[PDB]
RNA sequence: ACUCGUGAGAGACUGCCGGGGUCAACUCGGAGGAAGGUGGGGAUGACGUCAAGUCAUCAUGCCCCUUAUGUCCAGGGCUUCACACAUGCUACAAUGGCCGGUACAAAGGGCUGCGAUGCCGUGAGGUGGAGCGAAUCCUUUCAAAGCCGGUCUCAGUUCGGAUCGGGGUCUGCAACUCGACCCCGUGAAGUCGGAGUCGCUAGUAAUCGCAGAUCAGCAACGCUGCGGUGAAUACGUUCCCG
């Protein structure tokens, strides 16, 4: 990474709908490198959420990602024997990393019993502004204004 | 219609392709329609064994054998062209089947 | 090696599971391998001599 | 339900309620099952008296189960640790037969973990 | 360790092959027949040095080709060592051997007939200062061989500790697969202990 | 007869292709039973859809080394290497998309002390 | 007429252009091209250090035994075990276990050895034995994850398999210590884990199989290689190690 900026991969479209964060999701949910089962996966919790809300699935997964994007983050630094946390602002690319991979890594989570089911309902839940990203998404705000005024910094 | 399958099946590829090229002539001024050196695939054995004794074993070599594999599928098999088959010498290197 | 266990070893044996290997140069009764029967040592010792005829550098 | 003093489960396939008797496990309750020909995904709510009746006559013909299993394997073990052989050493002081790594396995022959 | 044998490292494109043969059946018995007169030859014979020992095999025959600085004594004007060597091949029941004998052009140009050189004399009284510095002259007094570099470890003049000490000149690529080594060692015999004689040699290089 | 071979790690695949229909068969079989996986039947219909010829050619297919992955891709490149062969005048396009450069990427050499690949085993420093 | 395999040759050399450059090296961008600026990975360890490891691979100076510390089998132990550390395997369960149906690999071994078809066994295996010194015959048409259908509704569990006992096979003169494999019952323990710590920047990580080999069996989850599904990110050196 010294040498300089590292070409990026030309990640492909998903053909089934069109929007390119189905595989970025798929890449995510991605267990031991099992796609075939990992989308099958993701494609039944999609139409069991679109059963569940009536509505359109990439109006909905849209929704969700804008509701839960960030846009400034905390980095950790050690300045004279202490450490600090400092916020810098981040690139919406970045930013949507984060908020699909938290919203996957706490469907993870649940105890609906099953998370084929559990994906559906935190992507739901994220929607409605109910889920375990929108809790995250408050408790990292309120580090972030916690902690403003590092700033000054600007690392 | 008899065919005798002739093979030329050693290692090294240049006294391989000089015993192809011996059998080919004789085939030549023999007077025997030949299809020649037809590609085979070459036995590769690989094994490991540690290049130092007592431990230190994260660091090896490995070696190799190029098993080469020739055919010479001889057709018409006059006698004359049998026996001048038999009655060449060739190297140490290559090894004949006459089957 | 001792010499005595090397022909002792050389003998036919009163039962045929008292036979193994024991490398023909030194004697070694672990690490050989049977198409040369030769050891690791002796095996690295004459390939890089190049006295055996095949065994060469690979890289792949 | 209830067999052979075994309280059958509220809602559990056959195939694990039979394993749940002691003398029976996975292959014999597969083997008992087709020889009787009842389906094996059938729900306990479905049970009637008249199968069990007739299985449980089948099983105390052909097999033995729990009490008398308990009987013969701890007598077995009591006459074979009185006898004096190794397996005999082995039940006395503890320890596995299969002369597997004692070294660091076989905790579960010594129980809980104790630092000394 | 530090270096691996050259001749193992550029014995698949610029150098060739001592034994030549192929077996699959037999091939444990043909490699220790093949060791065993090996060994016999070099406990034998030690007043001349075998420079190289060839063989090549089909089916029964065998032929030994014995390279040598000088043939006067290793096939005498009647034969005895010759009948020697035959004798003993047939007490291994080597079958039908033939033996060639062949003369080197350059004694000082081949590496191992330098270094049985420098350890006799390293042996019998020659220091290895002295003994070196005619070596390393006769060397570059060829005009086809360019770079030389000679080495030896072990004890040196009797000391109770182990010296590695070596000489370069000239030019000697080991990391160039191209570079022809030549490249030869020996154990030399003391009172004192053993002491083991490496040497290079670079003669040319070969394109195609 | 236009011919075509698809290189993806160690897997070959050989295709003919027809003017007719736009029927699949992989060794006997049509896509939509062989290998039944959106994603792979949509990398298949690709290259038609993107050269806007749909339906109008006929591949036969043989299949052989690799696994899944690696047959899909080659027969992946083996239409997409027939199509410039009987039509050179998308090169330009395809190539923009990336598409007639093949990936030469394989299973890469198995390193004496590592346990597979290019990892190492657990390391300590006490 | 293609892969199939193995020969010869060609193809990456900043080849060409714009700009910075001391008009010099060199760099960014752009067209062609399969690759663009050592295309990817290996073999390839400069002088030297740790008096680094190896007199049990081998060879060897000295000292020591020579009627013993030599030889041979009158069997056994190298695997014993109150406990710790080190590296792995299998998991801790539903991206799962189990059952049925079902498609794709590479490379490699085989003479006192591989072993077909057939019959008997739950299965180790037993009878019998074609084809092979081997692109042919056996390693099954080399598969596993992969797709479809059915169960389990989260339990110390249909997860999880040890422990011990009861019954056989295989190598062998002879399986008690001290083998492996096959069949049954056996149902304990444990719910992602303490500071600290490891490896990984493209077929990589992660996961699922096969094979070289020593061998007569076998502690074979190992070493080595051969494969299969296949990601994420790099804002830049202020901090830690080299
Ligand atoms: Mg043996
Ligand atoms: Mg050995
Ligand atoms: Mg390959
Ligand atoms: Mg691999
Ligand atoms: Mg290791
Ligand atoms: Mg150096
Ligand atoms: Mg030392
Ligand atoms: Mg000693
Ligand atoms: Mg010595
Ligand atoms: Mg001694
Ligand atoms: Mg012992
Ligand atoms: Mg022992
Ligand atoms: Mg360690
Ligand atoms: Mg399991
Ligand atoms: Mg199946
Ligand atoms: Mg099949
Ligand atoms: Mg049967
Ligand atoms: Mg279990
Ligand atoms: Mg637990
Ligand atoms: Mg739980
Ligand atoms: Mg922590
Ligand atoms: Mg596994
Ligand atoms: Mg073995
Ligand atoms: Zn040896």
């Amino acid at each position: 990474p010294r040498k300089g900026p590292a070409p990026k991969r030309p990640l492909v479209n998903d053909p089934v709908y069109g929007s390119q964060l189905v595989t970025q999701l798929v890449n995510k949910v991605l267990l031991e490198g099992k796609k075939s089962l990992a989308e099958r996966i993701v494609y039944g919790a999609l139409e069991q959420a679109r059963e569940k809300t009536g509505t359109d699935p990439v109006v909905t997964l849209k929704r969700a990602l804008d509701n839960v994007k960030p846009a400034l983050e905390v980095r950790s630094r050690r300045v004279g024997g202490a450490t600090y946390q400092v916020p810098v602002e981040v690139r919406p690319d970045r930013s949507t990393t984060l908020a699909l991979r938290w919203l996957v890594n706490f469907s993870r989570q649940r105890r609906e019993k099953t998370m084929v089911e559990r994906l559906a309902n935190e992507i739901l839940d994220a929607s409605n502004g109910l889920g375990a990203s929108v809790k995250r998404r408050e408790d990292t705000h309120k580090m972030a204004e916690a902690n403003r005024a590092f700033a000054h910094y600007r690392w | 219609g008899q065919k005798i399958r002739i093979r030329l099946k050693a290692y090294d590829h240049e006294a391989i392709d000089a015993s192809a090229r011996k059998i080919v002539e004789t085939v030549t001024r023999t007077g025997a329609s030949v299809v020649g050196p037809v590609p085979l695939p070459t036995e590769k054995n690989v094994y490991c064994v540690i290049r130092s004794p007592h431990k230190y074993k994260d660091s090896r070599e490995h070696f190799e054998m190029r098993t080469h594999k020739r055919l010479i599928d001889i057709l018409d098999p006059t006698p004359k062209t049998v026996d001048a088959l038999m009655r060449i010498d060739l190297p140490a290197s290559v090894d004949v089947n006459i089957q | 090696a001792k010499k005595a266990l090397v022909h002792k070893a050389n003998k036919k044996p009163k039962f045929a599971v008292r036979a193994y290997t024991r490398c023909n140069k030194c004697g070694r009764p672990h690490s050989v391998y049977r198409k040369f029967g030769l050891c690791r040592i002796c095996l690295r010792e004459m390939a890089h001599a190049g006295e055996l005829p095949g065994v060469q550098k690979s890289s792949w | 339900a209830r067999l052979v003093g075994v309280d059958l489960p509220r809602d559990k396939r056959m195939e694990i309620a039979l394993t749940y008797i002691y003398g029976i496990g996975r292959t014999r309750s597969n083997e008992i099952l087709a020889a009787t020909g009842i389906d094996k995904n059938m729900r306990t709510k479905d049970l009637t008296d008249d199968q069990v009746t007739v299985l449980r006559d089948y099983i105390e013909g052909n097999l033995k189960v729990e009490g008398d299993l308990r009987r013969e394997v701890q007598a077995d073990i009591r006459r074979k640790i009185e006898i004096g052989c190794y397996q005999g050493l082995r039940h006395r002081r503890g320890l596995p037969v299969r002369g597997q790594r004692t070294k660091t396995n076989a905790r579960t022959r010594k129980g809980p973990k104790r630092t000394i | 360790g530090q270096k691996i044998n050259p001749h193992g490292f550029r014995l698949g494109i610029t150098t060739e092959w001592k034994s030549r043969w192929y077996a699959d059946k037999q091939y444990k018995d043909y490699v220790k027949e093949d060791v065993a007169i090996r060994k016999l030859l070099a406990t034998g014979l030690e007043r001349a040095g075998i420079a190289d020992v060839e063989i090549e095999r089909t089916r029964d025959r065998v032929r030994v080709d014995i390279h040598t600085a000088r043939p006067g004594i290793v096939i005498g004007r009647r034969g005895t060592e010759a009948d020697r060597i035959r004798a003993d091949l047939e007490k291994l029941t080597g079958k039908q051997v033939q033996l060639n004998i062949l003369e080197v052009k350059n004694p000082e140009s081949q590496a191992q007939l330098v270094a049985q050189g420098v350890a006799e004399q390293l042996s019998n009284r020659v220091a290895f200062r002295r003994a070196m510095r005619k070596a390393i002259q006769s060397a570059m007094r060829q005009p086809n061989v360019k770079g030389i570099r000679v080495q030896c470890s072990g004890r040196l003049g009797g000391a109770e500790m182990s010296r590695s000490e070596f000489y370069r000149e000239g030019r000697v690529p080991l990391h160039t697969l191209r570079a022809d080594i030549d490249y030869g060692l020996y154990e030399a015999k003391t009172t004192f202990g053993r002491i083991g004689v490496k040497v290079w040699i670079y003669k040319g290089d070969i394109v195609g | 007869p236009i011919q075509t071979v698809g290189r993806r790690k160690e897997a070959v695949v050989r295709v003919r292709l027809v003017p007719g229909t736009g029927q699949f068969n992989l060794d006997g079989r049509t896509l939509e039973n062989y290998f039944p996986n959106k994603v792979h039947q949509q990398l298949i219909k690709a290259p038609l859809v993107t050269v806007d010829r749909v339906d109008q050619f006929d591949i036969y297919a043989h299949l052989d080394g690799g696994g899944p992955s690696g047959q899909a891709g080659a027969l992946r490149l083996a239409i997409a290497r027939a199509l410039i062969l009987v039509q050179p005048e998308d090169r330009p396009a395809l190539k923009k998309a990336g598409f007639l450069t093949r990936d030469p990427r394989a299973i890469e050499r198995k390193k004496y002390g590592l346990k597979k690949a290019r990892k190492a085993p657990q390391y300590s420093k006490r």
